[PDB]
Formats: C-alpha cells, structure tokens, sequence
DNA sequence: ATAGGAGGTATTGTGCTTATCGGTAGA
RNA sequence: AGGAGAGGUA
DNA sequence: TCTACCGATAAGCACAACTACCTCTCCTAT
C-alpha cells in the first residue's frame, strides 16, 4: 500500500538502525541496500497523515479499483486529458464527472507546495 | 501494485549457536535476514527489502543431517508488482545506438528499442545521441515517465527484464 | 537338503508377524491400518514398561530359534520330526482338505 | 478382509509381477504403512525408533 | 575389507568380488534382528546411506517423475520437489514403465 | 594391455615360460612363490576327522 | 537449479496410457538404426549426452523413448476383460437377434484368449460350443450359414490362415468395431482403466539399463547391449497385420526382470530391495581368547590402521574405543547381532573373542568367519551402545533366562 | 495424559543420540562440562541434570498426538 | 540368409483356473 | 566386465 | 412335458523347492 510516503519512512528506521551495531557476524549483501537509496529519491511527499487519509477518500465517496488507484497516483497526472489517454480502462465512461476529478486535481495540488 | 502480501519461508539454522534462551529472538531474525538474502531474486512477485512485521514463528523441526533445525516463520514484507498499464519514471543511465539504456532503480534493466518512440535520425556531431527531433531533450540523470509492458525473466539471474514504450503522453523528463 | 525347511518358516512367519507392535495405550496393534491384534498383552509379568518394542518380531525371532535348534529330523515311521511337527502346527489354513 | 491394500508386500513376498499387474488393473493406492516398504523407499520404520518426533520449542 | 571400491554396473552396489575391495551383503535375517532390537539409524545408513544412495524428482502438480528438472506433461513449474531414494527404486520403477505400469507419488513436503 | 597383480596377489618370481600353438597364438606363464608359514587363523586336521584352527 | 527437499508417500498404480507414454518419452526418434541414440543414455558410444552434462554415469539418469505405431493395438493386459465382455454381449444385438433365439438356427459363440496354441499369437479367437454344433448336426445342419460371419467388417489386416471355418481370428480393428454402439457404463464397470484401451506407442529400455557396454575380455567397446534391444529394432518397422506386431509386443514385455524365467522375479527383488551390500565392514576368521573382555573385540592393527571412521573435526584410522557390530550368518536370533568396543592387539589377519561370547553367535571355532559393520553417524553408534550392546542384551527374550 | 510418564529406551537413545549430535558441530552446551572431550558423555551429563531444551511428541495410533518435555518424564 | 525324424521312454508338489458333465429345481 | 558349469567353507 | 444355473473330475499353468559364502573352468554361433 506504501507508494511515495509510508515507503520513504520505514527505509529511515532501517537507516537508524543501521548506525546502531553496525557489525554482523555473517555476510551481507549490499545489492539489497543500493536498491533503496536509488528508486525513492524520484517522488517524496511531506507529511504522512494527510497524505495517505487524502488519497482513500475516494475510495469510499467514489468507485475507483484498487489497481486503478496504484497507477493514478504514481503517476500522477497534471490534466484531464492526460488520465483519459494512459489507461484503456476509463475510455467510454460517465460513472464521474470529470468536474469533480478536476477538484481532487486541485486537492492533490495543495498538498504538495 | 505494491500490497504487502504473506510469504511463509522455512528458514533452516545452524546448530553452531543454539543458546541465549532469553536473547532467542536475536538468533531468529539474523537467520531470516540470510535467507531472502542469498536468493535475492523472484520470478513472478518481484522484490523484499527489510521484514518489518513478523507475524507468527512455528515449531522447530529438526532434520539429521549436518546439525539443522528448521522454523516455519510467516511475515509480511514490501512487495512490487510490474503489472501491465503502469506509468512508472525511471532515469538514463548511457545512450547508445541500440537499445537505450533506462534504469528504473538498480533492481532491474530495462532496454528501449527502435520501435517505441516517435521516429527520429540520431545526432553524431555530438558525444551524446540526442533526441530532440520533437523539441524535447534527454540526457543521464532526467527522469522520464514511460508505460511498462509484459516483462521476462532468465534462468539463473531471473533479471525481471521489461521493455519501454513512450508511445502514451506526457513523453519526456517534466 | 531339509535345512530349507527352518529358512522358509522363518522367512514366513516374519513377513506375518513385522508389522506387530506395542502402542503407547497399553495395546498391541498391526502396523498396516492400526489394526488391533491384542487389547491388552498377555504377558505374565512382570514389567509392563515395554512401549516401544516389536513384540511380533521378537516372537518370530524366538519360533525361528526353535525351528533351528530342533534339525535333527530323525522321521522316524509313523512319526515327524519336532521341525515337521512345528511345520505342520503353524501352517493351519494349508491342511483344509 | 482387512481392506488394506499393500501391493509392494504382496509383490516381495511371492510372484511379483502378478501383483504389480493385478494392482495397476486394480488401481489401488499403496499408503506405504509397513516397515519393509518404508525401509525400500528411505524411510524409518516407525517401530522403536521414529514413532516420535522431536521439536526445540 | 571395504571403505571405498568400484560398484555393480547394473545396481550401485559394491561388488562382490573379495579381491576388488568387496562389501559383505546386509541379508534379510540381520535387518529383521536389527528391526526387533529397534535401532533404525543403523538400519537406515546401512540401506541408504552406506548402500546405493540417489535422489529422484518428482513435480508437485502432475504426480509424475521428471527428469534441472522439467517434467514435459505440464507446463515449466517452479514447484518441484526432490525425494532421496536409493537406486533400487528408481531401478524398480523404470522396470515398472518398461512393462507397461505408470506409478503416481504424492510428497507431503 | 599389461595385467597388474591385484590387492591379494604378491610372491616372488620362480620361472618364466613363453610357448605357442600351431594357429601360432604366442602363451606367457608366470609363477610367483612365496613361504606360508603357519599363522594363528590357519586351520588344520588331524587323520581322525578332528577338526581345529591355531588358538596361540 | 535447486528444488525443496520433499517426502515420498501415498504411491499410486495405474496402467499407461498412450498420453503419460508420450509425456515421459524425450527425443523420441522413430529411426530403426537410433536404438543407441546419443540423446538417451550415457553407455551410448559418444561418452556425450545431449539432454544432461558430462559424468561418469553417476550425475546423468537413463532417459526413455517411445516409438509410434502406424494403426492401434489393444493393450493385453486388457485382453482378458474384453474378452470376456464379448461372450456375454451379442456380436450384432448389441444388448444384455438372429444371435438371441435358439429358433433362429444360430448357435451361440464362445470368447476366448488362446495361448500360444494356433499361431503363437495371443489374441481373440471367438469360438462355437461343439455342444451345440452336434445338435445342428443331428437335425440335419452340417454347414455353418454363409451369413453366419456377417458382423465382422472387412479388414485388409487379414492374412492367409485357413485353420477352419468355425474359427475366426478377430482383427484388432474389428474389436473396436464390435465395442461401438456398447454403453459406456458397461465397459466401464468391466474395465476400469478406460483411458489405457488403445496402445499406440511402446517405450524402449534406457541405455543406462540396456546398453550392455562390458569390456567383453578384450572387446572394450564392444556394445554388447541388452538382448531384447534387437526385438525393440525390428519393432521400428511395422507394417501389414497387427496381430504380428501385438504377438511381439507381449513377447517383448516378458523380457523384462519382473518376470519369472537367475535375476529374474523374485531373486531380482531379494538382491536389489531386499538384500543389499554395504561399505565400512570387514570378515575376518575368528580365534578364542580368554584374556579379553565380553564385551570387547579384537581387531588385528593391520586392518585397523585402513579401515576409516567418520569422525567430525575427514577420516580417521579406527582405534580402541570405537563399537562395531558383529554378526554370524546366518542370523538365526537377534541376539547374533552384538556391539563389541574395539580393542586393538598385534596379532594380524584375525579377530580374537572370547569363548565365552560363542553361545550367543551358536558358532565355534573351526574356520567360523566373523564379519562386522562398522558405523559411520555417530547417532548410529550412539544407539549402538545403548539397544545393541552386550550388556542391554544380557536378559534372554526367548525364555526370560 | 494416557501416558506411562516414563522415558523408553529408544526415545532416550534417540535423544542422546541427537544431543550429541548437535554437540559435535560446534554447539554451547546448557549444563557445565569439567574435563570432558567427547560429546556422548556431555549429552549423558545434560540428560541426568535434565537440562535439555527438547520436548518429545508423541503419535497416537488413532491420529492424535500428546507433547511432552524431557524434563517433565523421568529416566529410569 | 541357411543349418542344428523322431525314439519308448526312464521331478514332484501344492495352489489355481478352466472345461465338461451330468444333474436336479422350477414353470 | 557380465554370465553358464563344476568342486567346495561355516 | 423344457429351461437354468450348479456343484464335482480331469487338464493343464505357475511358483517353490534354504542362508553367508569361496575358488576354478569355459563363454560368447556359422
Ligand atoms: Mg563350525
Ligand atoms: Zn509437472
Ligand atoms: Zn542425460
Ligand atoms: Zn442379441
């Protein structure tokens, strides 16, 4: 379920603990490692709270799957003509108006300031 | 698809350090971080980084041979799936004249072919091949959102390989 | 050429009598199907510590003991030798005609 | 009688391929409970030693 | 006396030959001794262990025996599972296909 | 090839015979001696049917 | 790569049909001349497999093939089922009928399987009762109706017989025919393997079970291979009747080890399964000697110094200390087997015991030979000592004395 | 329960057998161990001190099982 | 691929599976 | 290297 | 009065007629 935000603040534990008995008597791999360090640093959020009750409320309000809810919100579209043209799943529906999806665009926008 | 799903393991211990009644439990993650850690691969669930929540630990089974014990341990851990019609960026890494090199996190390789941007001449006068026929300009470092497509996998890397397309819109770093 | 006898008996009566063991309930019971042989062993004392022990091959191993001590198949006329004897005794579903 | 099937008993005792045969017309299904077949196949009798387990916790 | 010497081309086995380093045969009477006293380590090491050891695969879906392992009656599994046997049986079940008789194993692990 | 002696095999050259047949195939015999004396496992008999092997 | 360990059990019997045949079958040729295929086997005479690496007939398994058949055979095992089935269902009513009444001047027919009697061949061969011959007879019928045989279709598989008009032999085509228009409960209560009827391919025996690759004296390569190999060749080209190819097929299948004719039936079990040779053990003749222990062993330090333990710290000579597990064949009791500590003594070539020690083996001595296990997991010689040791022993179970 | 309460011979013979297995690979033993060098008579000590950290499970024929500890039995 | 007449003699021993052989019982 | 046939041990 | 299975009398068919063993000789057509 963590995308953007809850990913980043669990890998800050890790890196906390990592500077407490940093010795370990077997072999560590430092593939495991480099992989987190360079994947998160492309979108970061600010707050945890706000962020992931934001994005669930329309989930219960409107009808959105859950796959449909990972791709939108990674990718994180700026236009409405954008969200119609990336995934073949909304093409020829009038379940939502566009107008309140312009609102929740808005609403993704103050978040990030 | 990032859902953090169960994976039970049968993570086996060596009896070279059986004590520490009190302190047990620092012997049972030290060999669950070695198990997932010498595999360090997937063929069609993708990644685990860290087991931040254990969930139950079952009984110790004992196998005669060598002096193993094994435990039936179930966690839950962070997970990817590359499902197909998925916006994800990634950064360049080289250019070259085939198969344009894009890493999305050094997990994995993704190569770009002939057949999924818009056709354009490459550019020699320079050291770097540009792109910047359709007045957009990509070099190492800039992030590029793309759709992924069905990816494969190998025999004994089991590299989770896709392809990438920039046929969708808002092509290019933003 | 009549030492097959004994071998034969011997290999017989333990292919019957290996599945036999002891429970831990007190009973004896077959190891195919958990049949019960015995509700209670029959021994005359004086320990009933034995849990874990093979009964029907101990009893198999004791007849093939007699079996072997007793070759010296004198066949007298009109008579059988103690191996013929035992022979006979053991085998009780050959002779129903 | 019993209804206990044990075609590879049956087969080491006497006339093993009419066994095997009878047993694949028949289709029975062997669960491999004696201590001969356990033995053939790697496996612990069950008599004296291997009728427990042992487990740490 | 035996510890280590060439074995049998038909069973893997050492061979009976006294002059080239033979073993001594396990017979039937001493493994029945041996289950009466109730020791089965010993059993066990002398059956399969220090006598023909080999490992066999079988598929977790289709219970069938494939040949790493890839079993061509079901699709490319990554569920497969590998049984210790001895010889013997694997003998004993390729003369079993060869007289016409498809045998079907269920692992419980 | 050549023919090695084998584990159980050991003695000292006596003579060496090489003969051939008429079909002209070439026979080589070799003979190796050697002292047995008597050692504790050996068996020995007496002219009575007695029967016994060396104790000490 | 690497698979999960697992547990062998619940070990199924059923009869192969063409589809598992098929499956299990890899590189299946059907070339008369690949029976010693490179791909199938490692005795081949290329030292290549093409399926697995390069070994020393210890990593690489024997692989099968199956050849294919140009028309369908009736599985034999079968044989008598069908057989049988075709007595009690008429040839042409199809039900439980010129076949019906006994007014219609037809007499019954008798279903048999025939045993190396007319043709050597062992098929279905339909059968008038003479029973009911002789009452024809005695009312004036001496030949059998032209239309009596009208129910068997044509079949260009017939070949030139001419045994008698009273007895035909029934193509394998033809018993398909007369199994048509037959509820498929019947034939499925009779038969319950409804799935192995047709028998369009054969299996061949791997290479590394048939090619008898022996030095053969000087003959190193000589490839002698198994002996049923060459009816397996000349079952490549099959062509013409199928009942020659049927008789081949069940002459072929009693080639096998299962089969009783000296390794063969139940003598191949005993020395396969039953009956089996270990490493780590020694014979030796064994001499009487008061001044050791009962429960103490004498091994000659000639012998000693070459037999090796597993020991962990990689192997180690045996020394004083050390069980091992004497018997003396044949082992009438269980108390012939005896764990005896290893005590090491200058003598050679022999092993002393005590005398006293010779009424549990019932032996003497006068050329009695002692031969030993050795253990090599120290859990096996942990409960050595502690089942099978002299002491735990001294309680006779047979009469309690 | 339903249980004679007492250790049998082979289930000790498999215990000590175990014990000293996983001693000979280099394991830290329970009980205190003064001028011993072989891993059977370390596992005979642990087994009389009754300090062994197994537990026993035993297989009743009809299908159950009762789990039991070294140190709750008592060896004869 | 061909070749290997014809002879009075001189293994039992237990189970198993036929056939056949009349043989009464019922309508 | 595998088999067949004889003389033999406990 | 004519069907309808139904137990007896020979005729073949199939394994079983022992362990642990150890040597020698002979064998692979034409
Ligand atoms: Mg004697
Ligand atoms: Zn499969
Ligand atoms: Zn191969
Ligand atoms: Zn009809």
């Amino acid at each position: 379920c963590m995308m953007d935000c809850e990913a980043f603040q669990i890998l800050d534990g890790i890196k906390g603990q990592l500077v407490g008995l940093s010795e370990d008597p077997s072999i560590k791999i430092p593939v495991s490692y480099d992989r987190a360090l360079a994947y998160v640093e492309s979108c970061v959020h600010y707050t945890n709270p706000q962020s992931v009750r934001k994005v669930l409320e329309p989930l219960k309000t409107y009808g959105i799957s859950d796959g449909e809810m990972c791709v939108i919100a990674n990718a994180s579209s700026e236009s409405v003509d954008e969200v119609l043209a990336f995934i073949p799943s909304l093409k020829t529906k009038k379940e939502v108006i566009n107008q309140p999806l312009q609102d929740a665009l808005e609403e993704l926008s103050k978040l990030k300031k | 698809m990032f859902i953090k799903v169960k994976l039970p393991w049968d993570v086996t211990i060596p009896a070279e350090d059986m004590d520490t009644g009190l302190m047990l439990q620092r012997a049972i993650v030290i060999r669950l971080l070695e198990a997932f850690s010498k595999e360090k691969a997937t063929k069609d669930l993708g990644y685990l980084i860290t087991p931040t929540i254990l969930e139950n630990i079952g009984e110790g089974k004992i196998k005669e041979q060598t002096g193993e014990i094994q435990f039936p341990v179930v966690f839950n851990g962070i997970c990817f799936k590359m499902f197909k019609g998925e916006i994800v960026h990634g950064v360049v890494h080289k250019v070259h004249k085939t198969g344009v090199f894009l890493k999305s996190g050094p997990y994995e390789i993704i190569y770009l072919s002939h057949m999924k941007m818009p056709g354009y001449e490459f550019i020699p006068g320079e050291n770097p091949f540009f792109m910047n026929q359709y007045m957009s300009r990509i070099q190492i470092g800039a992030r590029v959102r793309f759709v992924v497509l069905d990816t494969e996998w190998r025999e004994a890397e089991k590299d989770f390989m896709a392809l990438a397309s920039i046929d969708g819109d808002n092509l290019g770093p933003f | 050429g009549n030492a097959d006898l004994p071998g034969t008996l011997s290999r017989r009566l333990m292919f019957f009598m290996r599945d036999i063991y002891a429970a831990y309930d007190g009973t004896v019971r077959n190891s195919f199907g958990n049949q019960l042989v015995q509700f209670t062993y029959e021994t005359d004392g004086p320990v009933e510590d034995i849990t874990g022990e093979a009964l029907g091959s101990l009893s198999a191993c004791a007849l093939s003991e007699a079996a072997y001590s007793a070759l010296d198949q004198p066949i007298s006329l009109l008579e059988t030798s103690p191996l013929l004897n035992l022979k006979n005794v053991l085998e009780c579903g050959s002779k129903k005609g | 009688v019993e209804s206990t099937p044990a075609p590879f008993t049956q087969a080491c005792f006497s006339s093993p391929s009419q066994c095997f045969l009878k047993a694949a017309k028949e289709g029975v299904r062997d669960d491999l409970q004696g201590s001969i077949d356990a033995l053939a196949w790697g496996k612990v009798p069950g008599f004296g030693t291997g009728d427990q387990f042992e487990i740490i916790i | 006396f035996r510890n280590t010497g060439p074995v049998h081309p038909l069973t893997r086995q050492p061979v009976a030959d006294r002059k080239r380093f033979g073993g001594i045969k396990f017979g039937e009477m001493e493994r029945d001794c041996l289950i009466a006293h109730g020791a089965s380590a010993n059993l066990h090491e002398r059956l399969f262990t220090l006598s023909d050891s080999s490992q066999m695969h079988i598929c977790r879906k289709c219970k069938t025996y494939a040949n790493g392992p890839y079993c061509r009656v079901c699709v490319s599994s990554d569920h497969v599972v590998r049984v210790y046997v001895p010889y013997g049986a694997k003998l004993l079940c390729q003369e079993l296909f060869s007289m016409g008789i498809t045998l079907n194993f269920d692992t419980k692990l | 090839h050549s023919i090695k002696l084998k584990h159980t095999e050991r003695g000292i050259v006596q003579k060496v015979v090489l003969s051939s047949n008429d079909e002209g195939k070439n026979f080589a015999a070799v003979s190796l001696r050697q002292v047995r004396s008597p050692c504790l496992g050996d068996k020995f008999s007496s002219m009575h049917g007695q029967k016994g092997v060396l104790g000490y | 790569l690497q698979v999960p360990v697992g547990t062998l059990t619940s070990i199924g019997f059923s009869i192969s049909n063409n589809n598992d045949r098929d499956k299990m079958s890899v590189l299946e040729v059907e070339a008369p001349n690949q029976v010693t295929d490179s791909r199938l086997g490692l005795p081949n005479p290329d030292s290549v497999c093409r399926t697995c690496g390069s070994k020393d007939r210890k990593v690489c398994e024997g692989h099968f093939g199956v050849i294919n058949f140009a028309y369908s055979i009736i599985n034999p095992y079968f044989l008598k089922e069908v057989a049988a089935l075709l007595n009690k269902i008429c040839p042409g009513c199809k039900y439980i009928c010129r076949y019906c009444t006994l007014n219609t001047g037809y007499p019954l027919m008798k279903f048999r399987v025939t045993t190396k009697e007319v043709f050597r061949r062992s098929g279905i061969v339909v059968e008038v009762n003479e029973e009911s011959l002789m009452k024809l007879k005695k009312r004036g019928v001496l030949t059998l109706p032209p239309d009596y045989w009208s129910f068997l279709p044509q079949d260009s598989n017939i070949d030139e017989s001419c045994l008698k008009p009273t007895r035909r032999i029934i193509t394998h085509a033809q018993v398909y025919a007369l199994l048509l228009g037959i509820d498929q409960r019947l034939i499925k209560k009779d038969i319950p393997m409804f799935n192995s009827l047709g028998l369009t391919s054969f299996p061949v025996t791997p290479n590394g079970y048939r090619v008898t690759e022996i030095v053969h004296q000087f003959n190193g390569a000589r490839l002698i291979f198994d002996e049923r190999t060459r009816i397996y060749k000349k079952l490549v080209g099959f062509e013409g009747n199928t009942l020659e190819l049927s008789s081949r097929v069940m002459e072929c299948m009693q080639y096998s080890r299962l089969f009783s004719e000296k390794l063969c039936g139940l003598r191949f079990m005993k020395d396969v399964l039953l009956g089996k040779r270990s490493d780590h053990t020694f014979r030796t003749v064994v001499v009487g000697d008061p001044s050791l222990k009962l429960n103490e062993i004498g091994i000659p330090e000639s012998i000693a110094k070459r037999l090796q333990v597993s020991e962990h710290l990689i192997f180690r000579s045996l020394m004083d200390g050390d069980t091992v597990l004497m018997n003396r064949p044949p082992s009438i009791h269980q108390h012939s087997l005896i764990a005896m500590t290893v005590r090491i003594l200058p003598t050679t070539s022999v092993v002393s015991l005590n005398p006293i020690c010779c009424l549990p083996f019932r032996g003497d001595f006068d050329g009695d030979c002692l031969h030993g296990y050795v253990p090599q997991s120290i859990q096996a010689k942990v409960e050595l000592d502690e089942l099978v040791a002299l002491d735990k022993q001294l309680i006779n179970r047979q009469n309690g004395r | 329960r339903k249980t004679s309460k007492f250790m049998t011979k082979y289930e000790r013979a498999r215990i000590l057998g175990t014990r000293a297995l996983q001693i000979s690979m280099n394991a830290p033993v329970m009980v205190e161990l003064e001028g011993e060098t072989d891993p059977l008579e370390i596992a005979m000590k642990e087994l009389r001190q009754r300090k062994i950290p197994f537990t026993i499970r035993r297989y009743l024929p009809d299908g159950s099982f009762e789990e039991w500890g070294v140190d709750e039995l008592i060896v004869e």
